[PDB]
């Protein structure tokens, strides 16, 4: 009978364009079909909790309260309470959750030489610095098409001496250093709260970068006012 | 092969970067940035207006030209002015060409 | 308005990494480095990586500062593996420069 | 080392052992391209 309410994610709320606000109930007694009861103040309550545990090896009976609602729901931030209403312990299980901005600099960093030298991977990290709170959330592009999770790692987001407020999340992008020589665009894309179009687009490659050589091309022309 | 990053045409800049493929080695290969930028060194501060003296100090900001009264005329767009004209006590403003086949009749 | 050198450590099995900064050969403050807990790669699960991210003014980053990065950890050959940047620690960056008077 | 193995440009780390040192050991790099500080060249053409 574990007493713990977890909300979702701001980036599981562009991800799946779902929410579950739950009170996760874990290590419970095996009995089936339990009335678990999360309202909020207007009284509205989740759904019955389907394709969860039942019957478990370990004996963790988890009641999940579930319930596919509007995304925009939680946004306005109206405050969730839990009910559990089991036999084992007649008194009920109450806890409450609430909700209480910068602009993301989510900028992108190049390989560096010695990848190239090694010639073993490439690694590129998308800088995601300055947004607050924690909750963002980090996606990869290439080829038009979005990387697996698998193959991208993205870290937990960390608080930045700098700025108390702000925090910074880093993400590696690991390939094949032979994948990156051909191009390939290597978009990173972000989401956060304080942010215009939801979506900043970020692109690096190597046809864009650190050059090695620089020829600046100017004619003194007289004929002027044709380009 | 060379990606055309920029083409402003007042600026007159060309932003465009090549890469030259290398043998086969580890890569040490040159990325270069094939900037062509054209002065008119003739134009005039104010392009719209014709009685501005010459400009001589050109400013080529050029990370603000990838994203400011501008240098050189272009040929698809009109940078007209207004000229009176007088044929007695009478004076009349006749918008007047500034430049030819730009603003010809079409 | 700042700049941030991100020191990429990748490789340790032990997963036990510590990262120092030293500026000018000197050993800087805790405060101004913040280094992330080690977690593992999905290409080697054995392997684990951390990063360090030092922020700094823009204006004493255009001067020449070493801003080295050191790793500390027992698989390492000597167990101390310092890397170094600067303004200029990249290729020398040709120039071919044309100017035309026709 | 060879003249061909510095045309290479390999790292060629130097390692020091002291007590004084804070971290007890310090390094250095030195390469083909640690100096050609910005060479460049100018053609004018009429
Ligand atoms: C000098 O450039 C300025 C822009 O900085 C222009 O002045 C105005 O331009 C607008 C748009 O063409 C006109 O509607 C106004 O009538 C101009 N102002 C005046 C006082 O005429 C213009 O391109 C140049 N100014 C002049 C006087 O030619
Ligand atoms: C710049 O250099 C490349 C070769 O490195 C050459 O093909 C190109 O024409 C040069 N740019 C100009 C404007 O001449
Ligand atoms: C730049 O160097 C190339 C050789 O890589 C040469 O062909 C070209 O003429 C040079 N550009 C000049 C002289 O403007
Ligand atoms: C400028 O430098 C490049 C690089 O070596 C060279 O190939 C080119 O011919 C040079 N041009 C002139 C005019 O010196």
């Amino acid at each position: 009978i574990r007493v713990f309410a977890i909300p979702p994610s701001f980036a599981s709320i562009f991800l799946t364009k779902s929410t579950k606000l739950t009170c996760l109930v874990t290590d419970l007694t095996t009995y089936d079909s339990v009335t678990i009861s999360w309202t909020r103040q207007n009284g509205e309550a989740v759904k019955t909790h389907t394709n969860i545990s039942e019957s478990h090896p370990n004996a963790t009976f988890s009641a999940v309260g579930e319930a596919s609602i509007c995304e925009d729901d939680w946004n306005s931030g109206e405050r969730f309470t839990c009910t559990v209403t089991h036999t084992d312990l007649p008194s009920p299980l109450k806890q409450t959750i609430s909700r209480p901005l910068h602009r993301p600099d989510v900028y992108l960093l190049p390989p560096a030489r010695e990848q190239l030298n090694l010639r073993e991977s490439a690694t590129i990290t998308c800088l995601v610095t300055g947004f607050s709170p924690a909750d963002v959330f980090v996606q990869w592009m290439q080829r038009g098409q979005p990387l697996s999770p698998e193959k991208y790692v993205t870290s937990a987001p960390m608080p930045e001496p700098q700025a108390p407020g702000r925090y910074f999340a880093h993400s590696i992008l690991t390939v094949s250093e032979e994948e990156w020589n051909t191009g390939e665009t290597y978009t990173c894309v972000v989401a956060h709260e304080a942010l215009p179009n939801r979506v900043t687009e970020r692109t690096v490659d190597k046809s864009t970068g650190k050059p090695t050589l620089y020829n600046v091309s100017l004619v003194m022309s007289d004929t002027a006012g044709t380009c | 092969e060379r990606i055309v990053l920029v083409d402003n045409k007042c600026k007159c800049a060309r932003i465009t970067s090549r890469i030259i493929r290398s043998s086969e080695d580890p890569n040490e290969d040159i990325v270069e940035r094939n900037i062509r930028i054209i002065v008119p060194l003739n134009n005039r501060e104010n392009i719209s207006d014709p009685t501005s003296p010459l400009r001589t100090r050109f400013v080529y900001h050029l990370s603000d030209l990838c994203k400011e009264t501008c240098y050189t005329y272009d040929r698809n767009k009109c940078y007209t002015a207004v000229v009176p004209l007088v044929y007695g006590g009478e004076t009349k403003m006749v918008e007047t060409a500034l430049t030819p086949d730009a603003c010809y009749p079409d």
